[PDB]
């Protein structure tokens, strides 16, 4: 034959990418993709474009009540998720039991509107009650005995504590978060020394909320030099609804309320990861993830539309041919 | 593989061929040169691209806050939360690892099938006008110029045109 | 060579059905079946052959208490699931908190035996206490002031409200649901106007139940022209067990109890879907699903042995060959 | 598709053959007509019927009411209920979509094998007594009447009977 | 034509093993393996090499409180899981309510260290109160009236019940579990017969715990020949923290505490399956599972690293060829 | 199956061959016997071994206690716990059953491909020096002794050595 040649063959290159199959492993292929997202920017970013709320040295309990070390942050306009730190100690300086702490955090994780206003002004609401000496040594402010910024510790005005009765109606047209505290003194002498009365009561009542409180007086172990306890309570008020306060003592009256609109449930990230100016749609405590891959291995705890977390370290998906550049 | 073309009767691949996955290597009086089949390679490109998007874009996730917070007297529901988290983790990890294992070789068998089909496409054209010297190659019994080579690559080889010339060389070789 | 020919080929038809594959999309096929159930009959059918319980205008709280608008308690019957409506508003007419309302709804979702009997007859159990003037304006019955059908509001008979202690032993042989209430007035004058004594207590106790109730007197914002509140409670009594009611005032004694046997935990469907006479094994708020297909997209909240819910709009599976005419 | 039979060296399918999935088309002096290979067709029907039943009849679900009701103070466990429901939704949606993609490709390749092997059956049966004219057709080098056509289908082709006749017919046109 | 032949074929054996494919069922194969684990040893072995805590006649309430019948049960310093029997009715002999009982059972399911110590020594802690007459007919021991071993029912000494205030500081170095009880007598005459004073209060106080109880006196139906009730309470004390008990009656003071170190959340098995001396890494109520298979159908309620539970009855995975020994 | 080798053009298996999965049967003047091709059998053995281990070792579960205890007022979260456990059981049962239903079909087709390739390897090693009598058998036009047979099984068959003898035998037989 007048020798002419035509062969059929396949591509090869210098790729060292290795994939695995059910029958074979360490198969070197020409081209491949990684189906597992395994890297993050290492920054806390803004879900849906909305920046998060970072509390720093304070936790949510300290931030919502106004601990003296708090409120130095950038107040609040709106946020997608709440960020604390592994050392966010400064919260309830006065020992006590914050009622439904975990449930409140879920509600506050994401908000559309959030404005703070003085629901009960200090100067023109408590004429017969002393809203000036209600401070404690357990809540210092640069060495000065202070108290929560959003709460007022009402005590007797010399020797007079009349039956307090103050009410408020939700004019804002939104949900209003109201927080108040109940003081439980150590000794019965401390009861009269602060409220001038022996057997007192506190009542808070709305159209749905109705509960009465009787102080429980006993000596507890010293916590930040405090043998008494102060349990903090909270509730939400529907628009155009009256909330009634009626106490003869041992009531930490609200001073600042919050008119807010709650979003769908979000998360709370606790990490030392810094916050920068990036958007992302997937956020993890390690960092933010910007990928279209269906799987990730950065952190099981994710907020937002995120890839499903897997324990895999390599999901190399073969797309090209078997790489055979040299036949031995 | 599964069809015996890649790493089979074609022992290795061509480093020189860089314009596609599957192709030809001709050599005649004018010269030689690697040239990829632009139809099968493009068809394989569409399939594998659709393969990756099928796995990726079938995942449909919503906004979800995985983390949960529980107090000192909510250990039971806390453990239930981890059973949901760990259970979801175990399900996805098993599926993801085996999905890659299943599809990887299916892609490799897909490439093995495409190469063999290309060999059968050319073989069904040349018939006895060419001699199968093996290793994925054909030796022509007639003179195939550059225009003749393109007809095979175009899938329009004219067997009747060269049948008489191949007939004479085939039996002259026999004697 | 007469040119006789034999050819090998495959089927083709007018089928325009398309199926997606891992490598290709559309791919018209000759024969295919849909693995996804995407249609419903739009009816709320009898699940397990047992008809459901449609409260209609009322909700669960009003039905079990006996609100004047909540028809009656039917007869000795049973149901497979409870049907409410978005418009169902008739419930606790007097403002208050139904304690463990969510839990009681799940327990009452499906029962196989049910019967309402007068545990404490009105005119043969409370001689010393008035059992006729215990009504309020917030609970109308065709215009007039009334109260719950299954509950009695006991007040002083003129000026006499002595100690009360009435007990019942569960002779029914089944679990008995006992519901009561505690009244919390606005002012102590209202407390005297109703129960004479201004310092009363309520104690309810069975073999397992042991709790003592103290009223709270304070002024609350008016809800349906009531500044007072009335919380409602419930418990279950084993057969051959005694429950004790002991109160000197502020107690809403039960009139009708419920002897019942509970099923496994079922669901409650809240939708405006009409109820017709039909049988099904899967029930959703949108409608019933009568299929053996493993997947569905009608509604994620299913009740019964149901296909898994998926977001897929189409899950057609290829069974025939690639339709290649022409 | 993977074996090259369907949409390959047999480009199109027959709309006239309705008595099966794979079959024959004959033509002689007596007449023509389409006849389906009932043996191979029934094998595919049984397999595909099992294929549908295998996917459907492995879904073993129990009685379950998804409906859960949580009060305004139980938002945390309420989210856990939705995390479970969303997680189950994502798992089943992803698996159901990919399962359809897998078995649709398997079904098409399974049909490709049946068509390819049916052609291989006749090709290995007629041997050189017929000429491969392409497009899944054979041209007989002898008089294949109706009885001869049935013999190939109900595979009983008496190759020795026509072997000597086809030997002379092949050489005559070879001149 | 010389005649020599060479043939290519596949192996066949006498195996009747059958597998299922998506297109065919009951396909006889030459070689196969089982992917489903259906074999259990029928014994309760030791997860992580740690023997479980078998309670036998009692449940967790009786064992932790010290119900008479729950005497020497294991003693023992650690357990991987707690095993009760389906008929173990010896718990709280005196009727009442165990508060957070399920939570406590989950918390106690597995510990690393466990030390019972006399937190309030009976010989010295109660000189002003009667610590011996506090027995009852509801808690028998060899017929005689007795009470819980770890608790002391304090009653009036003579006709005097002075105010009680005793405290403990966690010097153990681990968490200490402290359990106490509140008694609710049937009649006020019985109240004076036990604690003299007719109006009493009980207070328990730690750095984190602060709650005060008031007895609720009424006649309940006779349960184990008792018209009174006795609620049970428990809490954990952080190391170095002080827990204060204050009451004037109706308080079942602790006598023994538990200095323990907790593990991750384990489970509790209710089964009659015997406990034998075997290790295992997976445990079920029916028995232990020793396998490397990925699936099992023995029991859905597993404890430890266990194969996923499936409804499957037979998962036969083919490894060999299609067995065709003869052709018809 | 999918390749038509096992239970296809080779109707049955060899119960007399015990040293491997796929192999040869020879016959000459020096005797006959069954021998299994060592490389191809080991290739399937290694691949199938990896197939089993891939399914098993990709399952990685952590310590988990499924047992959960709830009181009479925790029915709602108790039913949620069952919804988690029933959901996990339904998912794993469906995946495990279909996984075996799928990889068993792959396993059988894997053996079917291996038999086909072994026939092709020998077929495209003897060429016209042997005649395809069928049923996966070759009849030699020359005399293939024990040394010749071992060369075929070793993949080192010397075609030009026996081609001249096959040339004369083929022509005389095909007279
Ligand atoms: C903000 O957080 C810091 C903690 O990072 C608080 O200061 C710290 O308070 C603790 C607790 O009082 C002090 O530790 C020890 O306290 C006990 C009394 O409980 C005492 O016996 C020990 O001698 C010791 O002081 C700790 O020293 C103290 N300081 C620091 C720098 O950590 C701080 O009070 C918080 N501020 C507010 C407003 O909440
Ligand atoms: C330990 O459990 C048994 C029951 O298993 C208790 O004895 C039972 O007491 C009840 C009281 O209602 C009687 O009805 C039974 O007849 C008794 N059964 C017996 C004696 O076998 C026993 O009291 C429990 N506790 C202690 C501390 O002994
Ligand atoms: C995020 O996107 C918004 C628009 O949706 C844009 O205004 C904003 O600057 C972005 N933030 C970044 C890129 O950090
Ligand atoms: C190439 O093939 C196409 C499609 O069959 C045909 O139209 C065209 O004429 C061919 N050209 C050559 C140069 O072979
Ligand atoms: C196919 O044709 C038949 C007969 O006319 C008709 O009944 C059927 O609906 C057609 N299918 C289509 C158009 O999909
Ligand atoms: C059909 O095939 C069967 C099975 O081999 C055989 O017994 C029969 O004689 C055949 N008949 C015809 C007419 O080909
Ligand atoms: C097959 O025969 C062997 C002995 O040759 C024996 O060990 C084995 O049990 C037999 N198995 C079956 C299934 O007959
Ligand atoms: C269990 O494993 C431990 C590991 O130290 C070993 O000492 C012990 O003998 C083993 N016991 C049994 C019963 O397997
Ligand atoms: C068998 O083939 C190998 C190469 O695969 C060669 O080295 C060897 O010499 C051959 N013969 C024998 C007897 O091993």
């Amino acid at each position: 034959d007048p020798g002419d040649t035509l062969c059929i063959g396949y591509h090869a290159n210098n790729s060292t990418d290795t994939v695995d199959t059910v029958l074979e492993k360490n198969v070197t292929v020409t081209h491949s993709v990684n189906l597992l997202e395994d890297k993050h920017n290492g920054k806390l970013c803004k879900l849906r474009g909305v920046a998060p709320l970072h509390l720093g040295k304070c936790n949510i309990a300290g931030w919502i009540l106004g601990n003296p070390e708090c409120e130095s942050l950038s107040t609040a306009s709106s946020w997608s998720y709440i960020v604390e730190t592994p050392s966010s100690d400064n919260g309830t300086c006065y020992p006590g039991d914050f009622i439904d702490y975990e449930e409140l955090r879920e509600q506050l994780s994401s908000v559309s509107s959030f404005e703070r206003f003085e629901i009960f002004p200090k100067t023109s609401s408590w004429p017969n009650h002393d809203s000036n000496k209600g401070v404690t040594a357990a809540c210092p402010h640069a060495g000065a005995k202070s108290f929560y910024k959003n709460l007022i510790w009402l005590v007797k005005k010399g020797n007079s504590y009349p039956k307090l009765s103050k009410s408020y109606i939700n004019d804002k047209g939104k949900e209003v978060l109201v927080l108040w505290g109940i003081h439980h003194p150590s000794t019965s002498a401390d009861q009269q020394s602060l409220y001038q009365n022996a057997d007192t009561y506190v009542f808070v009542g709305g159209s749905r909320y109705s509960k009465k409180f009787k102080p429980e007086i006993a000596i507890r172990p010293k916590v930040r030099d405090q043998e008494g306890r102060m349990n903090y309570y909270w509730t939400l008020v529907e628009p155009g609804d009256k909330i009634t306060f009626e106490a003869t003592g041992n009531l930490v009256v609200p001073r600042y309320a919050f008119a807010m609109e709650r979003n769908a449930g979000s998360g709370i990230i606790i990490s030392d990861t810094p916050v920068h100016d990036c958007n992302t749609t997937c956020q993890t405590p390690k960092g933010a993830i910007n990928t279209s891959l269906p799987f990730q291995n950065i952190h099981p705890i994710t907020i937002g539309k995120c890839p499903k977390y897997v324990k895999s370290t390599k999901l190399r998906l073969a797309t090209g041919l078997r790489n055979i550049p040299s036949i031995q | 593989g599964l069809f015996g073309a890649i790493a089979g009767f074609i022992e290795g691949g061509w480093t020189g061929m860089v314009d596609g996955w599957y192709g030809y290597h001709h050599q005649n009086e004018q010269g030689s040169g690697y040239a990829a089949d632009l139809k099968s390679t493009q068809n394989a490109i569409d399939g594998i691209t659709n393969k990756v998007n099928s796995v990726i874009e079938k995942m449909n996730t919503q906004f979800t806050a995985v983390g949960k917070e529980f107090n000192h007297l909510e250990k039971r529901i806390e453990n239930l939360n981890k059973k949901v988290d760990d259970g979801f983790l175990d399900i996805w990890t098993y599926n993801a690892e085996l999905l890659v294992l299943l599809e990887n070789e299916r892609t490799l068998d897909y490439h093995d099938s495409n190469v063999k089909n290309l060999y059968e496409k050319v073989r069904s054209q040349l018939k006895n006008n060419a001699k199968e010297i093996g290793n994925g190659c054909f030796e022509f019994y007639h003179k195939c110029d550059n225009t003749c080579m393109e007809s095979v690559k175009n899938g329009t080889y004219d067997y009747p045109k060269y049948s008489e010339e191949a007939k004479l060389n085939r039996e002259e070789i026999d004697s």
